[PDB]
RNA sequence: AUCAGCUUGUUGGUGGGGUGAUGGCCUACCAAGGCGACGACGGGUAGCCGGCCUGAGAGGGUGACCGGCCACACUGGGAC
RNA sequence: GUGAGGGAUGACGGCCUUCGGGUUGUAAACCUCUUUCAGCACAGACGAAGCGCAAGUGACGGUAUGUGCAGAAGAAGGACCGGCCAACUACGUGCCAGCAGCCGCGGUAAUACGUAGGGUCCGAGCGUUGUCCGGAAUUACUGGGCGUAAAGAGCUCGUAGGUGGUUUGUCGCGUUGUUCGUGAAAACUCACAGCUUAACUGUGGGCGUGCGGGCGAUACGGGCAGACUAGAGUACUGCAG
RNA sequence: AGUAACUGACGCUGAGGAGCGAAAGCGUGGGGAGCGAACAGGAUUAGAUACCCUGGUAGUCCACGCCGUAAACGGUGGGUA
RNA sequence: UCGAAGGUGGGAUCGGCGAUUGGGACGAAGUCGUAACAAGGUAGCCGUACCGGAAGGUGCGGCUGGAUC
C-alpha cells in the first residue's frame, strides 16, 4: 500500500474475538442452576461428564462444568460460576467453583486441597 | 520471612555448596529424593535459573528484594553486573560475614535483626542495610560482652579480608573505601545468567 | 578448549515397502569462545553418532567473528535462510539477548554483550544460517577505512577509538599477566 | 516515467557494483554532480568527470575496485523520497553502520556529511543512506 | 456510506433593539444561496489533559489516586 | 518476626528394595547462646520563634521512642513435579471414575486419573478468573506480500487529486541556519539530603520531549517574476499487419 | 524506422465516475442446412432420472436493446532508468 | 410573544417474541449411492442455461493446475 493511499484510507486494527461474553468482562457471576445431566465428550475422549444449565444475572442461558468427583446439586441450588473452557465438551465455557455457596468442598481431597475447596486435617 | 527448612537441602539438591563447609555436600553430591541420579534433558532455561536460586539462596535474600536489586542496579549507569554485585554485597550482613565477624550469613543476619551493631553511633538493627562509601561500622559494649561474637572475633581466621573492607582493631570496626571490581571481588558464580534470565 | 552445545534433537523417518525406518538428525555449534565459530549438521539413526558427525562437521567449518574488545562493531540487518534475525552492540555488561540457536552460536562465538531479535520462520536451523550471514555481513573498521582509502581517524568516530584503545590496553595487560 | 533522479542515480551506481561494471554514464544534474563530489570527498568512488553528449552535458562515474575484487560499496538506499520526505532535526541525526557509514544532508551549507553536520550543529534532510 | 446531500434566521448586507463588551444575540427590509467526496449532514460509543501499563523505539491500551478545566445536583423548565 | 553454633560414616517411624540396603537427615533428641516483635513496668517527646496580655494552650496519646523484667518461650502455609517448563516412584480402579493453557492422557500392569511419600517454585502470601500491551514483522511508516498458500478489478478513455526530462532570474510562503522569549503544579530521569534503614516524606537543583514573538542563513524540498530541450507530441518520406 | 523543422514542463498513474467486453440467458420482429440442453424410446447394470444408439424443441444465425459475469491465466497493474 | 409538562397523527432506528419454514455446524453408525484424487475407468476445472432423491449429467465458450503418441 501506497503513501496517499494510507493517507485517504488509514489502516483499521483487528477486533479481538472476546470469549465468555456472558460475563461481560466481569469475572465471576452467581447463579442459580436449572436442570444438572451428563454429556458425553468427541471421539478422541470417551466419558461421561457432569454439567449443569444456571441461570445467569445477566439472564443468559449458558452450561456449567462441575468438576470435582462428588457434589450435591439439585434443581433450584445458589451456585457461584467463574469462566474456564473445556475441550471435550463442545459448548461449554465455563467451570463452577468449589466451596462457595451452597457447594461445598468434596471430601478426601488432600493433594491440590485449595484449588477443591478443603479444610485443613488437624 | 526467612528459610527455617534445613540449609543443606539447597547445595545437595542444586549441585554447588554454599556455605563451604558442608561435609554432606561432599559425601553426596547427587541431589537428595529417590530418583536424583536420573538423567536430566539440557535447558538453557534450567541453567538461567539454577544461577538464579544459587545466588538468592546463597545470600539469603527475599525474591522481591532480589529483584528489586536488579532494576536498581539496571538503572545505574555503570555496568549491570558490577552494580548487582555491589548493591548485593552492601547488604550490611555479607559485609559484617566477609570482614569475618559472622560466621554464616544466616548468623550475621541474625545478630543484626537483634540489633548489636552501630552504625556512625546510631542504633541500626536491618539486616538489610545499605552501607555506602566512606561509612563507619561499631560494636557496642553489650555485644562486645556476647559470649558467640568474642569467639567470631578470636576466631577470625576465614577467607581473607577483601581490599574494601578491613578492620582496625579489637573492637571490630568495619571500613568501606571504594567500589571493588569484579576481578578482585573473585565472587563464584556469574551473574550473566541472572541479568540475562530477568533479561526474559 | 572449545565450547560444545546442542540446540535441537529430531526424529526423522523413512518409508519402505515392509514399513518405517527411523533415523536421528542433530546441530550443535563448536566456538573457542574468542571469535572463531563452528556450525555442524550431522545425521545418523542414533545420538551419538549423530553428534559425532554434527562435531565433525563443526570442525570442518569454521567462521571467524572480528569483534572489537568484547561486542559486535555495528548493527547488522542477516537477511539469510528463510528468518530475518537482526543484531547489533551494545553497553558492556548488559548480556548477549538472544532465541535459543542464536544464544548457543553467540555463547559459542564469546561474545558478551548482543541485542537480537527473530522476524519469522523460527526454526532452528534457518536462524543459525541467518545469525552465520549476519556475522559473515560484518565489517571492521580498519580495512574499512583502507578500502575507502582514507585514514582511522576521518573515517571512525573517537568514541570507538577510545573503546579499541582501552580493549587494547586490556589485551596487553592480560597477556603481561599471563607471561608473569 | 522518469521521476526521481536522484533514486535512478543511486540505483544504477548500486547495480554496476553488483554487475562488477566501471564506467558508468548518466545525464548531468547539480544535483548528480555535487552528489558525486562528497561522494569522492569521502572516498566511496574512485572519480567523477563531466562530459559533453549529443544534446546535454552528462556524468561519468568510474568505479572502484581493490586487488582483492571485493565490493567497495555494501548497498545504497534512500530514506527521503518524493512523497515520504523524512527529516533530521539538529539533535536526531541518523546513526547509520553504528558511525561508519555516512548520511547525506543538505544543510544551509549545502550537501554535506552527518559528522561535520553534527559538528557544526546543522541539520536537514537526508538523501541516502551509504556504507 | 450497509449514513450523499444538508439547511430557511439558513446564509449575506443595511437599519433598529439587545447585552459589561462585537455579533441573526432578537426584529424589519433587500439578494440567493452557504456548507458538501482534502468525507457535510446522519448512526453508536465516550468527560478532556499532566499522567499509568506495556513496548528498545515507533506504537498500542487506558483515565485508578492526585492535580488543571468541563458538565450536573430526583426529572424538565424559568427567573430575582 | 516463627532462631541458632556443634552434634553420627548418621537414634525412632514412614516409603521403596534386586532383601546387599537406600531414603526423610544436621533434619531430630541433645550442651550452650542472644532472646528481636508481641507480653509485663518506668521515663517519655517534637510536631507550637505559633495565639493570648494572659498565666495557659496537643485529639493524636499517655501512642511513636528510649530504659528494665521473665522465658526459644507465642508464631507457616499454598501451587507444581508427560513435553513446552527448574521438580518421580510406589499404592487403588481401567474407554469407568477423571485431568487439561497447545499437543493431548486411562480398552488390567498410567512419571498425564485419585492416595501416599519424595522433590521443585513461591511465601504472609500462595493459585484460579477477567480486562490491557509485548512476543504478533499477526495491519509491516521505520517493518509484509499479490504465479501457484489471500490478493492485480476484464480492459481502456479520462474529471478531482498525487507525482515531473536541462540550464538560463527575485521574493523566501515546504525548510534548516543562532539567539533572547513560554513550557503551571505534580510525575519520569540524574545527584544531593532526612525519617535508626523500610514505605513515608524534609530542602535545593535538574527534568519539564510542544507552542508564541524580536535578531541574524539560502544547498535541497514549493508558488511567483523570464529562456532552452534528453520525456512527450507534431511536421517530411516509407513500412507490415 | 530515418530527417530531426516546430511547441518549449504539455509527463506519469488515477479514489469516486463514465465507455468497451467470451459464452450462455431475456424482449420484439425475421431466419433456421448442420449441430445440439430439455424430452421420448432402444441398450448395460441388482439399480442409470448418466456414460452408448436412434430422433429432436429452445439456442446456435440476423437487427435493435438489454445482464456484465469466466482458471477474463503470464493465476504477475501501468510507466520510466 | 415565548414557554416545560400533557394529547393528538403518520414516517425512521433499536429492538424482544412469534406458528411454521429456509439454511448452517457439531455428533456417530446406518441405508442409498461412485462424485473427485492414477488416461479414477466419460480428463479435470471456470462462466453460464436446462434436467434429475443425491453426489452429478449435458449444451456452448475459455485454461492446462492433463497422461500417452
Ligand atoms: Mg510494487
Ligand atoms: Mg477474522
Ligand atoms: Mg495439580
Ligand atoms: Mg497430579
Ligand atoms: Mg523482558
Ligand atoms: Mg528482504
Ligand atoms: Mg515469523
Ligand atoms: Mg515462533
Ligand atoms: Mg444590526
Ligand atoms: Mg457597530
Ligand atoms: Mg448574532
Ligand atoms: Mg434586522
Ligand atoms: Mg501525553
Ligand atoms: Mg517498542
Ligand atoms: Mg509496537
Ligand atoms: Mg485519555
Ligand atoms: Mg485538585
Ligand atoms: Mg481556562
Ligand atoms: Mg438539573
Ligand atoms: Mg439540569
Ligand atoms: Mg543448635
Ligand atoms: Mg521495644
Ligand atoms: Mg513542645
Ligand atoms: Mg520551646
Ligand atoms: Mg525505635
Ligand atoms: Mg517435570
Ligand atoms: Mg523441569
Ligand atoms: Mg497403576
Ligand atoms: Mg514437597
Ligand atoms: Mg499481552
Ligand atoms: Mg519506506
Ligand atoms: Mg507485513
Ligand atoms: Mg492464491
Ligand atoms: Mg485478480
Ligand atoms: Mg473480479
Ligand atoms: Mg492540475
Ligand atoms: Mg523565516
Ligand atoms: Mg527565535
Ligand atoms: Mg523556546
Ligand atoms: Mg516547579
Ligand atoms: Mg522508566
Ligand atoms: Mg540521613
Ligand atoms: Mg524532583
Ligand atoms: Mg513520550
Ligand atoms: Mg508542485
Ligand atoms: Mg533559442
Ligand atoms: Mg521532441
Ligand atoms: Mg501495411
Ligand atoms: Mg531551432
Ligand atoms: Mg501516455
Ligand atoms: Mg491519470
Ligand atoms: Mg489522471
Ligand atoms: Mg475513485
Ligand atoms: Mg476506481
Ligand atoms: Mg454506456
Ligand atoms: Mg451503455
Ligand atoms: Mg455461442
Ligand atoms: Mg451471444
Ligand atoms: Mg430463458
Ligand atoms: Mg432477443
Ligand atoms: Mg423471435
Ligand atoms: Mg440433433
Ligand atoms: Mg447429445
Ligand atoms: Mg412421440
Ligand atoms: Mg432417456
Ligand atoms: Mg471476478
Ligand atoms: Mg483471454
Ligand atoms: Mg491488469
Ligand atoms: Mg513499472
Ligand atoms: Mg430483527
Ligand atoms: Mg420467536
Ligand atoms: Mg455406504
Ligand atoms: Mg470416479
Ligand atoms: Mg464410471
Ligand atoms: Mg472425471
Ligand atoms: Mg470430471
Ligand atoms: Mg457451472
Ligand atoms: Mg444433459
Ligand atoms: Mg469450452
Ligand atoms: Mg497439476
Amino acid at each position: 500500500p501506497t503513501i496517499q493511499q494510507l493517507v485517504r484510507k488509514g489502516r483499521r486494527d483487528k477486533i479481538a474475538k472476546v470469549k465468555t461474553a456472558a460475563l461481560k468482562g466481569s469475572p465471576q457471576r452467581r447463579g442459580v442452576c436449572t436442570r444438572v445431566y451428563t454429556t458425553t465428550p468427541k471421539k478422541p475422549n470417551s466419558a461421561l461428564r457432569k454439567v449443569a444449565r444456571v441461570k445467569l444475572t445477566s439472564q443468559v442461558e449458558v452450561t456449567a462444568y462441575i468438576p470435582g468427583e462428588g457434589h450435591n446439586l439439585q434443581e433450584h441450588s445458589m451456585v457461584l460460576v467463574r469462566g474456564g473452557r473445556v475441550k471435550d465438551l463442545p459448548g461449554v465455557r465455563y467451570k463452577i467453583i468449589r466451596g462457595s455457596l451452597d457447594t461445598q468442598g468434596v471430601k478426601n481431597r488432600k493433594q491440590a486441597r485449595s484449588r477443591y475447596g478443603a479444610k485443613k486435617e488437624k | 520471612a526467612r528459610y527455617t527448612g534445613p540449609a543443606t537441602r539447597k547445595s545437595r539438591r542444586l549441585g554447588v555448596d554454599l556455605v563451604g563447609g558442608d561435609q554432606s555436600f561432599e559425601k553426596r553430591p547427587y541431589p537428595p529424593g529417590q530418583h536424583g541420579r536420573a538423567r536430566i534433558k539440557e535447558s538453557e532455561y534450567r541453567q538461567q535459573l539454577q544461577e538464579k536460586q544459587k545466588a538468592r539462596f546463597s545470600y539469603g535474600v527475599m525474591e522481591k528484594q532480589f529483584r528489586r536489586y536488579y532494576e536498581e542496579a539496571n538503572r545505574q549507569p555503570g555496568k549491570t553486573g558490577d552494580n548487582l554485585l555491589r548493591i548485593l554485597e552492601s547488604r550490611l550482613d555479607n559485609v559484617v560475614y566477609r570482614a569475618g565477624l559472622a560466621r554464616t550469613r544466616r548468623m550475621a543476619r541474625q545478630l543484626v535483626s537483634h540489633g548489636h551493631f552501630l552504625v556512625n553511633g546510631v542504633k541500626v538493627d536491618i539486616p538489610s542495610y545499605r552501607v555506602s562509601q566512606y561509612d563507619i561500622i561499631d560494636v557496642k559494649e553489650k555485644s562486645l560482652n556476647t559470649l558467640p561474637f568474642q569467639i567470631a572475633r578470636e576466631t577470625a581466621g576465614e577467607r581473607p579480608i577483601p581490599s574494601w573492607l578491613q578492620v582496625v582493631g579489637e573492637r571490630q570496626r568495619i571500613l568501606v573505601h571504594q567500589l571493588p571490581e569484579r576481578a578482585q571481588i573473585d565472587v563464584p558464580l556469574t551473574e550473566q545468567l541472572i541479568v540475562e534470565l530477568y533479561s526474559k | 578448549n572449545y565450547i560444545e552445545r546442542v540446540v535441537s534433537i529430531n526424529r526423522v523417518s523413512k518409508v519402505v515397502k515392509g514399513g518405517r525406518r527411523f533415523s536421528f538428525t542433530a546441530l550443535v555449534i563448536v566456538g573457542d569462545g574468542k571469535g572463531m565459530v563452528g556450525v555442524g549438521y550431522g545425521k545418523a539413526k542414533e545420538v551419538p553418532a549423530a553428534i559425532a558427525k554434527g562435531v565433525e562437521e563443526a570442525r570442518k567449518n569454521f567462521f571467524r567473528v572480528p569483534l572489537i574488545g568484547s561486542t559486535i562493531t555495528h548493527p547488522v540487518q542477516g537477511e539469510a535462510a528463510a528468518g530475518v534475525v537482526m543484531l547489533r552492540p551494545a553497553s558492556p555488561g548488559t548480556g548477549v539477548i538472544a532465541g535459543g540457536a542464536a544464544r548457543a552460536v553467540l555463547e559459542c562465538a564469546g561474545v558478551h554483550d548482543i541485542l537480537a531479535k527473530s522476524l519469522g520462520s523460527d526454526n532452528a536451523i534457518n536462524v543459525v544460517h541467518a545469525t552465520v550471514a549476519a556475522l559473515k555481513l560484518l565489517q571492521r573498521p580498519e580495512e574499512v577505512a583502507a578500502r575507502r582509502g582514507l585514514p582511522i581517524e576521518d573515517v571512525a568516530p573517537a568514541g570507538m577509538l577510545k573503546a579499541r584503545r582501552e580493549s587494547e590496553a586490556l589485551a596487553a595487560a592480560a597477556a603481561r599477566e599471563g607471561s608473569a | 516515467t522518469m521521476t526521481d533522479p536522484i533514486a535512478d542515480f543511486l540505483t544504477r551506481l548500486r547495480n554496476a557494483n553488483s554487475a562488477y561494471h566501471d564506467e558508468v554514464t548518466l545525464p548531468h544534474s547539480k544535483l548528480k554532480a555535487n552528489i558525486a563530489e562528497i561522494l569522492k570527498r569521502e572516498g566511496y568512488i574512485s572519480d567523477y568527470r563531466t562530459e559533453d553528449a549529443r544534446v546535454g552535458k552528462s556524468l561519468v562515474v568510474q568505479l572502484k575496485y581493490g586487488p582483492s575484487r571485493e565490493r567497495s560499496i555494501a548497498g545504497l538506499r534512500r530514506v527521503s523520497k518524493p512523497g515520504l520526505r523524512v527529516y533530521a532535526k539538529s539533535t536526531n541525526l541518523p546513526r547509520v553502520l553504528g558511525g561508519l557509514g555516512v548520511a547525506i544532508i543538505s544543510t544551509s551549507s549545502g550537501l554535506l556529511t552527518d559528522r561535520q553536520a553534527a559538528r557544526q550543529g546543522v541539520g536537514g534532510e537526508v538523501l541516502a543512506y551509504v556504507w
